[PDB]
């Protein structure tokens, strides 16, 4: 995933 | 990607539910915000089912894969907004196209008015025709200019106000606008407006 579901 | 629908009207306490197709296949990495006028949006839901500490209980996410939910149980006066959904599977991460919540009411037939163009603006060299379609309900309205009863198109735009705060209407402005040799090269002017308040469609003219 990209965005906010790559900050991890 | 496709959210819908485009609109909605509800009353507080309603239930509603908003939908995000996502033909792919996204797993779970869909988000939902609202945004209200003149505002920044606000983060409600992320991965596809996880509530944002702080947003009411009565937002719910639901799905993975294609199809997702958004559920707003027991509307609030606050909840009146646009919501969004976002895809972030992959790059570019792109929103749905919208979805407004208004608030329901009986229906409303607008009052109709035109204005014929002030002898200054005349002299002006540029001449605007308005005709004003007041305090209706729903949204939805149409409105055609006739010039020599005949149909004009191309030299309108049309320009709406936010849902009244205290009657819950809107309010909507057409506005012709011609050169001032154009302007009178015809004689009489007309706009006709349709609207589901209308049992026909209402016409209001000048000529001079």
């Amino acid at each position: 995933a990209v965005g906010i579901g790559a900050v991890f | 990607m496709t959210q819908s629908p485009v609109s909605l009207s509800a009353s507080v306490g309603d239930t509603v539910t908003i939908t995000c197709r996502a033909s792919q296949g996204i797993s779970s990495y869909l988000s939902w915000y609202q945004q209200k006028p003149g505002k920044a949006p606000k983060l409600l839901i992320y991965d596809s089912t996880t509530l944002q500490g702080g947003v009411p209980s009565r937002f719910s996410g639901s799905g993975s894969g294609t199809e997702f939910t958004l559920t707003i149980s027991s509307l609030q006066p606050e909840d009146f907004a646009t919501y969004y959904c976002q895809q972030y599977e992959t790059y570019p991460i792109t929103f749905g196209g919208g979805t407004k919540v208004d608030i329901k009411r009986t229906v409303a037939a607008p009052s109709v008015f035109i204005f014929p163009p002030s002898d200054e603006q005349l002299k002006s060299g540029t001449a605007s025709v308005v005709c004003l379609l007041n305090n209706f309900y729903p949204r939805e309205a149409k409105v055609q200019w006739k010039v020599d009863n005949a149909l004009q198109s191309g030299n309108s735009q049309e320009s709406v106000t936010e849902q009244d705060s205290k009657d819950s209407t809107y309010s909507l402005s057409s506005t012709l606008t011609l050169s001032k040799a154009d302007y009178e090269k015809h004689k009489v002017y007309a706009c006709e407006v349709t609207h589901q308040g209308l049992s026909s469609p209402v016409t209001k003219s000048f000529n001079r």
